[PDB]
């Protein structure tokens, strides 16, 4: 049910992901 | 460095995968030098099977579609994982939600990686980035649905 957010890291951040409410 | 094409964010909703399409252009041949679509990864398997099903295509050096990303395990375990949120204590909880999120982002770096090098192979072919329905995957707006079902 719920969905799982993706980003990608800019100026060298860390990708990271959220799990959406 | 006239067609430049990147992923910026991807989503995981249900069964599907929604990949952030973003490309920057000099090229006059699209209508706008910036601009961003969503695409299932169904849309990147129907773009390479379209270049491939193209009898003049065919001999050129296409590059492989993007395999299917994986979710099913990490979708379960979080379903899972949410049922036993009262049952389950409130310092575990952050525990395996926190090794959940890593097992999400070991699969979305992944494939992530593979859609978006197979888009930007197909930017430097100098016949495959001219194509119509390469041109359709970047540019359209809505939905690819109904120009994969007719």
């Amino acid at each position: 049910e719920p969905t799982v957010q993706f980003f990608k890291g800019k100026n060298g951040s860390a990708d990271k992901v959220i799990l959406v409410t | 460095p006239s067609l430049q094409i990147d992923i910026p964010d991807a989503l995981s909703e249900r069964d599907k995968v929604k990949f952030t399409v973003h490309t920057k252009t000099t090229l006059s041949t699209f209508q706008s030098p910036e601009f961003s679509v969503t695409r299932q990864h169904e849309d990147f398997v129907w773009l390479h099977d379209t270049l491939t099903e193209t009898t003049d295509y065919a001999g050129l050096i296409i590059p492989p579609a993007p395999t299917k990303p994986d979710f099913d395990g990490p979708r379960e375990k979080m379903q899972k994982l949410g049922e036993g949120e009262g049952s389950m204590t409130k310092e575990e909880f952050a525990k395996m939600k926190q090794e959940l999120e890593a097992e999400y982002l070991a699969v979305f770096k992944k494939t992530v990686s593979t859609h978006e090098v197979f888009l930007q192979r197909l930017s430097s072919h100098p016949v495959l980035s001219k194509d119509r329905n390469f041109h359709v995957f970047l540019e359209y707006d809505q939905d690819l649905s109904v120009r994969r079902k007719n």
